[PDB]
């Protein structure tokens, strides 16, 4: 390089117009603006990095670790379990409905509500020691459950017998 | 036994590109029926369904990239939207001219959600926090913190005091608005969630994931009520009915399905929307369904009570 | 003797006061004499009635007097009413009814309000609701609109069963006089009756607001909360049930505060206390407040046994106040539940006999009180057959009696079937279960019994029966059975194509349902280690490793106090494996330390955890131990491969090579060993061992079903030798062989993006096809096609909705996690800015570089290791952001960024070059001379980081801008030589064109020393030899026109350039301009008109402007 | 075109 | 009994990479014998067999990826070719300069086939349709639709009114040109077909599959006339003789075999072509056979009448 300055005429000439080029993409595609200034090239620094190269990719696919081997899989353990069943959990019991509704009252003539009293359907309030002892006080039907027991189910020819 | 379902309205070309979000708001006491959609553009066009059709009212713009999320308020006439442009500008929705403009990058806000009283407009960030802003008051007053990955979905219970949040890798977090402390974290799925919603009188949380499953969890505990698996592709959006009896889900297999929570089955499926469906919503009362898809079409259906 | 005067004097004495009424001699004497003188003056007998009624009290005679008065004047409603009221007080209902009927028979249209009300209230008191209803409608239509009639009508309507008009009447009563609360309470009661408990609860709370002591509202709230708790217990929600039970108990004790004599409240409290049975002990802790726990002391916390004892006490109190068989049976059931809880936890044995005796006595008393209730008989039978008693004869008798009492008894039938089934009676148990199923198609216990029988007989549909049972009502037995069967079916590995595994485990989606089932089961029971292990195994299949680890941890805690041979060691091993998989290497090492390392599984897991943490020597030791133990030779080969891998991680590649060779010599190689050997050869630069291993893999291995891995290995083999062209050929061959497999198309797109980026159109097409072919490859496919479009530039039909910006936005929406998408977004924004500048319409998307750079950094920070790729990505992102900021004009922000980067770390040449460009943007923008010191600094900085064409081109531009033609030419030659040596192609063309442009410019200055035209000609000829460059041919035309100007050849060249198709608009415009110039010099008007119309067919303004300008000289 | 067997033999010898 | 067979011509290196397609056309009335080959490049070089050898005449190019299919017309001098480049550019074959260029991706067109009157130039797409273009007339006037997977082979009867189509997974579809309605679908094989051809006075359709079998079906019904199983590897191309007595098949086991439909046996086998063979064709009269393989070699054989 000589580094001799070479002065160019300051006016281009109105009669002729400047040459401003622009580059578009990697695969050659140029064009031309009218207006004198920067070279104005698109993606000056290249395409961006995108994905890594195939050598690193295979190094990472295998030589990372032995965890991708099938000897450290979800299979290759040969598990086994032992079956327990429980018929007795198939018993069901229901609860009897409440026997009273606590139905309102009415004044006879010019119906008005005096209060609420509990009707039947068809000291020291902390509940101390209220348990019931000395049973068999009234007579209800005198039923016997110990001597003659049914054996034959309805619809069924014979019945299972227990000693 | 299955009720009669009919479209009754199909729009030919609402926008010029794929539609990414839709919001249906019965904000005013009278029959407003405001519909706001955003589709890969600056356009946040506001439509109105007056008697039997949709009429375009506003074509407001001012974004630079595709808008990814839009939301509408039920108390005051207002709307909000976010995009990849890194700008949260909320519109008036009456004259539609740029009430405000908030600066927040994709590292600061992804999706939008109005407060039940329309006061906070919370968003979710990349670093996992849940940034809560203030409408008409200020910027970035506080943010709930969780130690996780990118967060996608933000949901509010219709009575407050709750805030759910789905994230990439499937971890779901639940916060309480009153205190702001992490109550319990649900493992959920192994794929991104990108869809969450509560229910009225909120006691059920429905999650949609990227693996095709739909989990039904129970709030105030960690009990899951079941897993619904009827779709073949990704599930993108899930909306709940005003009454706790059905909910609509839209997947990537070009099918819009409506389920029922009581029996956990799909009562009906709509085979429309030849391309992916990016949004489904209910109206004020559970009679009509709006749906926007990847193809430039807005579909409204009819679901009787 | 005037009766009227005597009457009026009697009235005078009556009205004078109470004293004159009490004096018997005036009032009575005058009324009796008047009544004697005139017997038809009914009013006199009425007033004698009043006198005797209120002063004397003789009700029977008074009634008779009022009756005669009403017989004399049937319009005197007062005498009639008083006669009726006294008849009712005298229990003489027949006369009262006769009177009321006579009145209402004469009352053709209303005007009998008193009689209607009497008869309606009487019939409401009696069991005559229909007649009461009729009387109430008549009274309502009488004319009065008072509520007291509307409420009676509504109550009677509710009593008969109607729920619509009752609500109407209650609403009317509330609307006309709101002060009454009973109507709103009855409305809430109706709402409660037809389900919808929440609305009833809200109404009850609103009612309790105004008045806090209404007992009915508290009772309603308690009942609603109890029903909600039971509904919650129908599903497996123990916390919800406990909370509802606590609230109901609070309301019940609040109501008992006010009315303590009501058996209803006591029995409801007992029911609420005993409802929480067999629900997760150590999860039930209830707050009970006030009087219930002896002395009134704040609030207390009770456990399950204490709650059951309180329920027993409440039942006892209710029984004491009211003796009914229902409460007797409830007390018996409560004692039975207490005995079950005492026995279940193993706290005691043989000391619960008293509770069973008490329950048996209470139930026997109840069943003997009324021996017609299937409920009592069934309860007696169930309690009798308990394991602590075992009276099977009495149980059978009771079940038969319950069946006989009512024919449709599915519960008794299934209880009998269960009893027969457990006593080895398969046939009769099947018969009883079938009977129960026929009598009730929607009962779960009979279905469970059928499934159990099918399993006991070894059928083929046991799994289907269990699945149907689990779907029906979520019972524990069916849950465990279905989970066990699914786990066993999954465990067997030879069923993969038997059409039983396929259907069972894929069309019905058995695994997720089994997982949910096991979660519910473990919530309810939570003392079954096998259930925990099954849940962990299922979670492992679902890639739910954290839940699996938690389940294994709980199983470990449960199993520590066990026999510990197989169950506990396996639990430890599984917990360690899962823990190691989710990080936590120290915890995995500790877990694998606490077990005898004598089995292959434990040793291999310990070795893997050690390797993951580090400690390659210990890992190799453990692998050698496993090798010493090994059998099952495939496992030995895999152990050898792992040993080679760990040896390589320690460097020392020769021993790993010998280990892989040893694995290859073995009787039958494995695919993993050969792949590892090929990759190891690729890691080194040998490239021959890799070829041999690839040949081995291709020769005799075909069962592998991954074309992507083999294609990738072959492509890497070809790329290692530096060919860089055969990679695309190999991948095209692979794609042709397998037109499916979208992975191959995506790989082709990526490879054409990286190597040989001249088939950019093909890469875009391959990316689009790969995105079309599937859905989960869309992310990478869209990224690659976006980069290929960026490479193309603007070589399209200028169609919207298909540009690189749109595709990169779509990719960003699909997965906003990777940094490459954000970097491509930055590049696309810059390219769009350049395109808009070229079209000259508007700049758009101006300022987002800082946000995109921050996003790139944040997304880079979260990757495991791609060190070189990550560094290149960050460098490119930073450089592009700085360049874009400089271009847009935010010099201060760019300078701050550069200064921060240089403060963060010591200087690196690239950042110093960026800082030089930032500083030199303001200076030399406007014409200004610069010191030679600054020029030397710039040249030195360019030298600092060499072998980069951009920097050399920039320094050449700086030299030219200040003006140094020789220096700029030298720099362009240096950049050309560097680009040609480095194998780049775009840089060579760019250097040629830039040199040609500079030399043509200097020639246009009409300078002497005509060597610049020679440079122009050589550069343009070389560019044309390289490729077909329209710019180069146009430069040739400009130089040739400047030399000759006149020579015809020049017009021929210009006409060729302007008329031959396939040319850019701007070059054609310039050629048109000079052609018009040359012909105006040549003075051919026909050709000028041809040029004008040619310009008019296309779009142009400048050519027509100059045409007009020179037309008007 | 060196195959696996020759490589193993050569490396074992050295 | 087996006739005398001889090669009489072997080319050393026709191209630089694997050869994927070949077409032999006696288009003009006189002795033209035009041979067009495409091989994993832009090169669609046109050769001519004048008396006893091949002389290279055209080296026309302009593709970016490997060319997958080539075809030649029998009425007019014209040629066509398609590749992974997503471009169907038809050449003049007389002067050889890029008469036209049609845009169609691998999702729009895979293989080429000229009309019996050389008017339509139909292709097959991924979505299963059969796109029919128009030479000299226009682009994409219509396409026959079937609901299936990737389609590979497209065949025309020598009298018209028929169009067969083989696809990946073995499903074979037959259309009628007169109406364009799906007549009947044949289950075929369970592996890709990638080869189909009719016969003159068409009543026989011969299919080659990926499992090594060669089925001989009868058109206008669903009756299959037999299965020929002599090959050991994949069968890639099958061409039928001008007289209904023989047909030639080329497999991936480096063997070219000729069968006879009358007796269903292999009359001769050629053991050449050390690597895979991707194409075999007959000439105007059944005297010579051309064959191109995966190795860059062109083999011409001789089969006496």
């Amino acid at each position: 390089m000589m580094e001799t300055e070479r002065l160019v005429l300051p006016p281009p000439d109105p009669l002729d117009l400047p040459l401003r080029a622009v580059e578009l993409g990697c695969t050659g595609h140029w064009e031309l603006l009218n207006l004198p200034g920067a070279p104005e090239s698109s993606l000056p620094h290249g395409l961006p990095p995108c994905a890594p190269d195939l050598q690193q990719e295979a190094e990472q696919l295998f030589l990372s670790s032995p965890a991708w081997l099938p000897l450290h899989g979800v299979e290759h353990s040969a598990r086994k379990w032992q079956r327990k069943t429980d018929p007795w959990s198939l018993l069901a019991v229901l609860g009897a409905p409440v026997p009273s509704d606590l139905q309102a009252q009415r004044h006879p003539t010019t119906g008005q509500i005096l209060g609420y009293k509990e009707v039947l359907l068809e000291g020291g309030m902390d509940e101390p020691t209220i348990t019931d002892l000395n049973t068999r006080e009234e007579a209800e039907e005198e039923i016997d459950f110990e001597k003659d027991l049914l054996t034959i189910p309805p619809g069924f020819k014979k019945g299972m017998d227990f000693a | 036994m299955t009720n009669q379902y009919g479209i009754l309205f199909k729009q030919e070309q609402a926008h010029d590109d794929a539609i990414w979000s839709v919001a249906w708001g019965t904000n005013k006491k009278e029959n407003s029926e405001t519909v706001v959609t955003g589709s890969l553009d600056d356009l946040v066009k506001v439509w109105k369904w007056r008697d039997e059709r949709l009429d375009l009212q506003w074509s407001l713009e001012g974004h630079q990239l595709g808008v990814v999320s839009v939301d509408i308020s039920h108390t005051l006439p207002i709307a909000a939207s976010s995009s990849l442009d890194a700008h949260i500008r909320l519109w008036d929705l009456e004259n539609g001219k740029q009430i405000k403009s908030i600066d927040a990058g994709p590292v600061d806000a992804w999706t939008l959600a109005f407060s039940p009283d329309s006061q906070y407009l919370a968003t979710g960030t990349h670093v996992g926090k849940v940034n809560i802003f203030g409408v008409e008051s200020g910027k970035k007053e506080y943010s709930l913190d969780t130690r996780g990955k990118f967060i996608l979905s933000i949901a509010y219970s219709p009575d407050g005091k709750y805030l759910a949040s789905g994230a990439i890798d499937g971890i779901i977090n639940i916060f309480d608005i009153a205190t702001g402390k992490l109550l319990h974290t649900l493992e959920g799925h192994a794929m991104p969630i990108r869809s969450l919603t509560f229910s009225p009188d909120s006691q059920l949380l429905v999650t949609a994931s990227d693996d095709g499953y739909i989990k039904i969890y129970d709030v105030q505990h960690a009990n899951l009520a079941g897993t619904l698996s009827g779709h073949a592709s990704w599930v993108l959006n899930v909306a709940f009915c005003p009454d706790d009896t059905h909910f609509v889900s839209s997947s990537s297999d070009k099918s819009v399905k409506v389920w029922d929570v009581g029996t956990r089955t799909c009562v009906h499926t709509f085979f429309d929307h030849q391309d992916q469906v990016w949004g489904v919503k209910y109206n004020g009362n559970g009679s009509k369904i709006v749906s926007v898809g990847d193809d430039q079409e807005i579909h409204i259906y009819d679901c009787p009570i | 003797e005037v009766a009227e005067y005597h009457y009026q004097l009697g009235l005078t004495y009556w009205f004078m006061g109470e004293e004159t009424r009490k004096d018997k001699t005036k009032a009575l004497t005058h009324f009796l004499k008047a009544a004697r003188l005139d017997t038809y003056m009914g009013k006199v007998f009425c007033y004698l009635g009043h006198y005797y009624r209120d002063v004397v009290g003789d009700k029977n005679r008074a009634r008779g007097c009022y009756r005669k008065a009403f017989e004399l004047d049937d319009t005197d409603a007062e005498s009639g009413a008083a006669a009726v009221d006294l008849s009712v007080e005298l229990e003489d209902m027949e006369m009262a009814l006769a009177i009321l009927t006579t009145v209402t028979q004469k009352a053709s249209a209303g005007t009998a309000k008193w009689a209607w009300l009497r008869r309606g209230l009487y019939y409401l008191k009696a069991g005559q609701h229909s007649q009461a209803v009729a009387d109430l409608q008549a009274a309502l239509r009488a004319d009065p609109k008072d509520f007291n009639c509307w409420e009676s009508l509504g109550e009677a309507y509710l009593s008969r069963g109607g729920y619509t008009t009752a609500l109407k009447s209650f609403t009317k009563a509330s609307e006309l006089n709101p002060e009454s609360i009973y109507s709103v309470f009855k409305v809430a009661a109706i709402q409660q009756i037809l389900g919808k408990y929440k609305e009833a609860v809200a109404q009850y709370q609103m009612i309790i607001k105004k008045k806090e002591d209404y007992v009915p509202a508290l009772k309603g709230l308690g009942e609603c909360h109890l029903m909600m708790a039971k509904a919650a217990l129908v599903d497996y929600l123990d916390g919800k049930a406990v909370d509802y039970i606590e609230k109901a108990l609070e309301y019940f004790t609040c109501a008992l505060q006010h009315r303590a004599d009501v058996s209803c409240l006591w029995k409801l409290a007992g029911d609420a206390c005993t409802c929480l049975y067999a629900v997760a002990p150590s999860k039930v802790n209830v707050h009970v407040l006030g009087v219930l726990l002896g002395q009134k002391e704040g609030k207390q916390v009770l456990k399950k046994n204490e709650l059951l004892h309180l329920g027993g006490r409440c039942y006892g109190r209710a029984l004491k106040l009211m003796s009914t068989s229902n409460t007797w049976c409830d007390l018996g059931i409560n004692y039975y539940r207490q005995a079950q809880h005492l026995a279940e936890t193993g706290s005691n044995m043989n000391d619960l006999k008293e509770l069973l005796e008490k329950s048996l006595h209470c139930l026997k008393k109840a069943v003997r009180l009324d021996s017609n209730n299937h409920l009592y008989w069934n309860a007696l039978g169930v309690v009798a057959c308990y394991s602590g008693i075992g009276n099977y004869a009495l149980a059978q008798h009771c079940f038969i009696k319950s069946i006989q009492s009512e024919q449709i008894n599915a519960v008794a039938w299934t209880n009998l079937g269960v009893l027969y089934l457990t006593n080895e009676n398969i046939e009769q148990a099947h018969e009883a279960f079938k009977m129960a199923q026929s009598l009730d198609p929607s009962y779960l216990m009979c279905w469970i019994g059928q499934a159990l029988i099918a399993e006991a007989v070894g059928s083929y549909d046991t799994m289907d029966l269990f699945r149907h049972t689990t779907e029906l009502n979520m019972h524990t037995e069916g849950a465990l059975g279905y989970a066990y069967w699914v786990c066993t079916t999954l465990q067997d590995k030879s069923n993969r194509e038997t059409e039983l595994y396929q259907y069972n485990i894929l069309q019905m989606n058995a695994i997720p349902a089994a997982q949910v089932i096991l979660n519910k089961y473990v919530e309810r029971i939570q003392n079954y280690a096998p259930a925990f292990t099954m849940l962990g195994y299922l979670n492992e299949h679902l890639q739910l490793k954290k839940e699996a680890a938690n389940a294994y941890q709980r199983a470990i805690l449960l199993l520590q106090t066990a026999e510990d041979q197989d169950t506990y060691n396996v639990a430890i091993r599984n917990y360690g494996r899962l823990l190691c998989s989710t990080g936590e290497y120290d915890k995995a090492i500790q877990a694998f330390k606490s077990t005898p390392l004598e089995v292959l599984e434990d040793i291999i897991g310990f070795a893997l955890a050690l390797f993951m943490k580090g400690l390659y020597k210990e890992s190799s030791k453990a692998y050698e131990r496993a090798l010493s133990i090994v059998e099952s030779e495939q496992d030995k080969a895999h152990i050898l491969t792992a040993l080679a891998i760990t040896e390589y991680k320690q460097g020392k590649t020769d021993v790993a090579k010998t280990l892989l060779f040893k694995c290859s010599i073995l009787k039958e190689p494995t695919t993993e060993s050969l792949q590892a050997l090929c990759a190891l050869g690729l890691a080194m630069q040998d490239a021959t061992l890799s070829k041999a291993a690839l040949n081995e893999l291709l020769k005799h291995i075909k069962h592998k079903d991954s074309n992507y891995q083999r294609c990738l290995l072959t492509s890497a083999i070809y790329a290692l030798q530096g060919r860089s062209v055969a990679v695309q050929k190999q991948i095209s061959k692979a794609v042709h062989s397998n037109p499916g497999d979208p992975a191959l198309w995506s790989l082709l797109s990526r490879v054409v993006a990286q190597y040989a980026q001249r088939n950019a159109k093909g890469g875009v097409v391959a990316g689009n096809v790969a995105h079309i072919l599937d859905s989960n490859h869309g992310k990478k496919a869209l990224l690659y096609t976006a980069v290929n479009q960026l490479a193309m530039g603007s070589s399209s039909a200028e169609d919207e909705k298909n540009t690189a910006l749109k595709t990169i936005q779509k990719a960003a929406l699909l997965s906003p996690g990777d940094p490459a998408i954000w970097a491509g977004l930055m590049a696309a924004c810059h390219a769009d800015d350049k395109l808009a500048l070229v079209n000259n319409t508007q700049p758009k998307r101006i300022d987002l570089y800082l946000a995109l750079l921050s996003a790139v950094s944040a997304s880079i920070k979260d990757e495991k290791f791609f060190e070189n790729y990550n560094q290149s990505l960050e460098k490119w992102s930073l450089s592009q952001a700085v360049t874009g900021l400089i271009d847009t004009g935010r010099i201060s922000e760019a300078e701050t960024l550069c200064t921060k980067n240089l403060k963060s770390n010591p200087d690196q040449p690239a950042v110093i070059l960026l800082l030089r460009q930032v500083q030199c943007k303001p200076l030399l923008e406007s014409q200004k001379p610069l010191p030679d010191a600054v020029l030397e600094e710039l040249q030195k900085t360019v030298m600092s980081n060499s072998t980069s064409v951009p920097a050399w081109q920039w320094l050449a531009h700086v030299y030219q801008s200040q003006g140094m033609m020789r220096a700029a030419e030298m720099c362009y030659r240096k950049s050309l030589q560097l680009a040609s040596q480095r194998g780049s192609w775009s840089g060579k063309l760019s250097s040629l064109l830039r040199l040609a442009l500079l030399a043509l410019k200097v020639c246009m200055a009409n300078i002497s020393n005509d060597h610049w035209p020679s440079l122009v000609q050589e550069a343009t000829t070389e560019a044309l030899k390289l490729c077909f460059c329209p710019l180069a041919v146009l430069l040739q035309a400009l130089l040739q026109f400047k030399r000759k100007m006149g020579a015809r050849e020049t017009r021929r060249l210009l006409e060729r350039v302007v008329y031959q198709p396939g040319y850019p608009k701007s070059i054609a415009s310039t050629a048109r301009w000079y052609l018009l110039r040359h012909l105006y010099a040549k003075d051919d008007y026909e050709l000028i008109d041809v040029l004008v119309n040619n310009a008019k067919t296309h779009g142009d303004t400048r050519a027509l402007e100059l045409n007009q300008r020179l037309s008007s000289q | 075109n060196l195959s696996l067997s020759e490589l193993i033999a050569e490396t074992i010898d050295v």
